[PDB]
């Protein structure tokens, strides 16, 4: 998936469309790295990008939901949860960490 | 400015090799009958202080003339506006 | 004191004023219709506040018969000069409308001819490419500087004319079609051709060609072949204006 | 502002126009002259039933190639009115 | 200082020349021009009524001019508002960030042809430049800035039509009108491409630029 | 993961590709560059350039994630992660080095 | 490649693409001129060209990324860095020197 | 396309002169000339950079120096030499 | 790329007529013919420089370096002397 | 042909001619004329004057007299819509300027 | 194109000029180069064309005045509005006849 994803494009493909695949494709490589960090067995990455808008009383910031599995005990050092939620921040154009969440594969919270 | 001094002495060499306007006559009929009103505005308020030498018939007569002298500028005004409202409604 | 004297500087702001409205009100750009009125009317006015003063002031009363004449004069200068400027944007969309009429895309006016359905696309299209070729070569601005000049060489005052002269304009009206057909012939040449070609097609199996097959490939041959020629007319855009330029000063004299 | 950038925009206009207007006109010439061969390998000679299947085609065209015209002459426009005032003179 | 007199017979005098200021010292010729070559080029001569686009510009025009207008009020209105610049002064404090705004949007080539016709001396750097070849300097560089943008606006609306204009050719339909056909194209496209709010903001760019 | 490698995909190309192509292109050839890096086994550069919004008073600027996979006990130096941040921050038009983030194979934050 | 890329005779889909080409084949000239120095073995130059606001008269300016590397033990001289700075800088129209930055092999910045 | 091809046009004579004299083996020019601008202010300085690959020992005189630097310069419409910089083979800045 | 290849043609013929000089070898011509700027105060101007290869000790004679001048600046529309720099093989500046 | 390109063959041409009729002349061999005839711009008033270099070379020892020099530059000069005589360089084979 | 015409025009005339002067008796080979005058896209101002005359004389065959000064009429003539005072004829030494 992800920028392999973006190859097989017919002529036939809608602004909608074409986000929604850059969507998809980021989702697919930042899941990727997140496996390549040793404790990391598997990666899902769920990106919501939205409208932006202007008035002050109603901003709904770009917000992403990461679920990580681990290697048997492998549990992820407080440094590691830190450059977990970096990482994807970066990846998101106006991602504020604070709506990053990371989940383990027995549903416990690893961010906050 | 330094650079205006250096445009000054510029200028002087521009006359040396070399060797008012409407605007300007407006301005000048307004700074003479303002001129005007305001000596006679002056001798009025010296009049009234009670300086002496000050006669009430050149008091009267001065602020007549600048009475006439303020209605010969109105007219003037009320022409020249109408030329030029007359003028920008030509069609081109 | 207090004198003003009206009628010199009405007499020293008037007759510029003339001829400067009578050259903004026909030389191309500066007379589209799309510039307000008072827009053109306060540029005249200024340019005339800029030159008028230099110049020797006329005494002639407005209400003469010679005040007639002179502003007959300025009319005359400026409507010339402005309309010699337009032939050459007239040269060029003749070329573009003759490109046009030999895409086909036009073929009512060969059956009815002015029968109010004519669209010529391609002729706007290079009219104002031309009239933005103008706008960069900064024409307007020498147009001005001509239509000051031509008081030295032809004063305010009333001046004998001469004949020939007047025919040289109209006889700038060939150069519209001699030059137009230069710029088609690099491409209608070609469409020739082709529509050449088409005829061995027909000399074949009869009927079953032209009309079903020639229209849409002689368009979109015409459409890449005029496409390539674009960077063509940017030299011809100045041989043009330099062609209208000098044969103006040439003859306004 | 310099000429060549003028002329330049006008060819890229152009060949957008060319780029728009290519695929219905190729397949209106392609029907028109499949038909033309068929009527002449059948000696069947009609004017009027050429202009049958060239409607048909050309309007399936823009079906299939439509969104894409669409998607291009609005990304030349958007850049375009982008790129104004950075081309003023 | 002048009379009172005076100074409310000029105040009143100079009230009359806004739409010559508006006119010939202001934003508003080239957007009014370009707003009425877009108008010519959509094929609706009288689509925004006169009103709605005058409307639109003043508002565009007193948008752009803000900082100007500060300005002017900072340097000159408010010390003659406090009684301490006369009204003589005050026209020629305020008289110079007006220049400043014209001039830069202005052009060498105009400046210098303005330059010559009125025989004046050189002109080594911009601060000789007088009023009197500033202002039709600025009017013409206006001008050819505002028939730029209106020309480049032109050409994707000529484009739909040349394009529409050759496929009804290609099925042989010569006999229909292509105006009818493409003015529908054209307001898609201009309704699609959020036809003002990138006009509005190249216009507002080509100011500040 | 190559510069060429975008530079086809046929045509009928929305813009937005060609975007999102030129982004892809400048991820690879970083990565590479930071590969070259003596220490640097493999590298994952992450590119966020904002599409520009006329909503706020002022314009937001980009953010960058990379990822290293270090050689066996090849510690990265203090001016090590400076130059990566040099670099990353160069390479894209108005990107604050504070909005680079360097991390390692094991998930500690070196920046 | 640089301008070999550019004479590969290749149909440019657009001004964005002549320009993306543009960018590589000065890159890879610089690189080139880079390495034929004695100390450097290889070079690898990133051109970043800035883009305008929207209604900020505010500008900015060009940016660029170097990474020599150096033959066994060449270090480069203060001089070296000053070239190496001052060609990058010249061949980027409006680039300032501050903004390039040298960096060797090992990682180790050789500017500032 | 066409500005960009002349510039390429123009760094390549340049190197081949430059070559050309007699102590220089190789020339390299690279060219940075700016957007021109026909307002009433906005104007920059075009700039050049230039190495030289020496013959082995053939170390370039002042007087040498000062010919590449008025050669280039003049090669560019408006190119100020203070903003034409000369190296060698080995990053000695000639200038 | 009509006016380049103008250019390129003049720059051509000019290192023609300098090379049939006795004294002359070679001869390379390189023009930066610009656009110009009024009220800028200080502007420039039209430049041109010209390299010359030497047969073997043929020096040029100081009318020599006059002569070349002479005729590099009637070539070009505008191109005062003064910005016309003649440099040797060597790198020595003969004007 | 461009206009032009009409221009530009127009000089080669009198270029040629001129050269011709010099060589033409008893003590030379050869000539080479170069003209240089300028550009009217909307930010200047008396156009520049153009200008002509005139490279001749002699027979063996022909060395021209003062009125070969002043005869070729009155010819040059005519040939050249508003030639200033001044305008006109007449240089040797040699580099020595004859003018 | 008209360009072309009057470069065509102003050489057939040189060569005609040409012929007639060689045809006189002292006169082996003559070349006339004209200079007619060009038009300006602003500013009035006439530049009376200009003549240069080169005649090569049979051996010995000095001109007389009478000669120069026929010369000098013949060609003024064949050029509208050519002031003989901006004929120059020389010979084939470089010696200005004029």
């Amino acid at each position: 998936v992800g920028f392999e994803l973006l190859d097989q494009e017919k002529f036939g493909i809608s602004q909608f469309s074409e986000q929604v695949n850059y969507q998809r494709a980021l989702e697919g490589e930042l899941a990727r790295t997140i496996e390549t960090l040793g404790p990391v067995k598997s990666a899902r990455v769920h990106l919501a990008m939205p409208k932006p808008s202007l008035f002050v009383r109603e901003q709904k910031s770009p917000s992403a939901s990461v679920t990580v599995t681990l290697e048997p005990g492998r549990a992820l050092d407080e440094g590691q949860i830190s450059a977990v939620v970096h990482l994807v921040s970066s990846a998101v154009a106006g991602l504020p960490p604070g709506n990053v969440t990371l989940v383990d594969q027995s549903g416990h919270l690893l961010t906050q | 400015a330094i650079q205006g001094i250096e445009g000054v002495i510029s200028q002087l060499q521009a006359t040396a090799m070399a060797a008012v306007s409407f605007a300007g006559q407006l301005h000048a009929a307004l700074d003479r009958i303002s001129d005007r009103q305001a000596a006679a505005r002056v001798q009025a308020e010296k009049f009234t202080l009670g300086e002496p030498g000050i006669a009430l018939n050149d008091v009267m007569a001065d602020m007549q003339k600048a009475s006439v002298s303020m209605q010969m500028g109105i007219q003037v005004r009320n022409k020249l506006v109408a030329a030029y409202q007359e003028v920008m409604s030509m069609q081109v | 004191v207090t004198s003003e004297q009206w009628l010199y500087w009405l007499h020293l702001y008037f007759w510029p004023l003339l001829r400067v409205l009578a050259l903004i009100s026909t030389a191309p750009i500066l007379s589209e219709r799309a510039i307000p009125k008072r827009v053109k009317l306060g540029l005249g006015i200024m340019i005339t506040l800029v030159i008028a003063p230099s110049l020797p002031a006329n005494d002639t009363p407005l209400f003469s018969i010679a005040a007639l004449w002179l502003a007959m004069q300025q009319i005359l200068i400026g409507i010339a000069l402005g309309f010699t400027m337009q032939f050459a944007f007239a040269a060029v969309r003749t070329a573009g409308e003759f490109i046009g009429l030999q895409m086909g895309l036009s073929f009512a006016t060969f059956v009815d001819p002015g029968s109010h359905l004519n669209m010529p696309v391609l002729a706007r299209i290079m009219d104002m490419l031309a009239m933005l070729l103008f706008l960069t070569f900064n024409g307007h601005l020498w147009l001005i500087s001509l239509l000051v000049d031509t008081f030295h060489t032809l004063p305010i005052g009333s001046n004998p004319v001469n004949s020939n002269a007047f025919m040289a304009l109209a006889r700038a009206g060939g150069l519209i079609f001699l030059n137009g057909l230069m710029l088609a012939l690099p491409v209608i040449t070609l469409l020739l051709t082709l529509n050449l070609a088409l005829g061995l097609l027909n000399r074949m199996a009869p009927q079953l060609s032209i009309f079903v097959i020639g229209f849409p490939l002689t368009l979109t041959v015409g459409i890449m072949l005029m496409a390539a020629l674009m960077p063509l007319i940017a030299p011809f855009c100045e041989h043009l204006f330099s062609e209208i330029f000098n044969l103006l000063a040439d003859i306004v004299s | 502002m310099t000429p060549e950038s003028v002329m330049m925009m006008g060819t890229e206009a152009m060949k957008v126009a060319l780029a728009l207007a290519a695929p219905l006109l190729l397949v209106a010439l392609i029907t028109g002259l499949i038909i033309s061969i068929l009527q002449a390998a059948t000696q069947i000679n009609e004017m009027t039933l050429s202009f049958i299947p060239k409607i048909v085609a050309v309007f399936i065209a823009i079906i299939v190639a439509g969104p894409w015209m669409l998607n291009l002459l609005l990304d030349y426009v958007r850049t375009l009115f982008s790129n104004l005032p950075y081309i003023i003179g | 200082s002048w009379s009172l007199s005076v100074q409310t017979l000029v105040f009143i005098t100079s009230l009359t020349f806004l739409p010559a200021i508006l006119l010939m010292m202001t934003s508003f010729t080239r957007i009014i021009i370009v707003f009425g070559l877009l108008r010519n080029a959509l094929g609706t001569p009288s689509a925004p009524p006169n009103q709605v686009l005058l409307g639109l510009a003043l508002f565009l025009t007193f948008f752009i001019m803000s900082p100007v207008i500060d300005k002017i009020y900072v340097d000159a209105y408010q010390p003659f508002s406090e009684q301490k610049i006369s009204m003589q002064e005050a026209l020629d404090k305020g008289a110079q960030p007006l220049r400043a705004f014209m001039l830069r949007q202005t052009r060498e080539a105009d400046l210098a042809l303005f330059a010559r016709l009125a025989n004046s001396g050189p002109l080594q750097g911009p601060e000789a430049v007088p009023m009197r070849i500033l202002l039709p300097a600025y009017v013409t560089s206006e001008l050819k800035t505002a028939f730029q943008i209106g020309f480049t606006i032109f050409i994707p609306f000529l484009i739909i039509d040349l394009v529409i204009a050759s496929v009804l050719m290609a099925l042989g339909m010569m006999m229909v009108p292509p105006a009818t056909i493409a003015l529908p194209f054209k307001l898609m496209l201009f309704v699609l491409v959020d036809g003002w709010q990138l006009l509005m903001g190249s216009l507002a760019q080509s100011f500040y630029s």
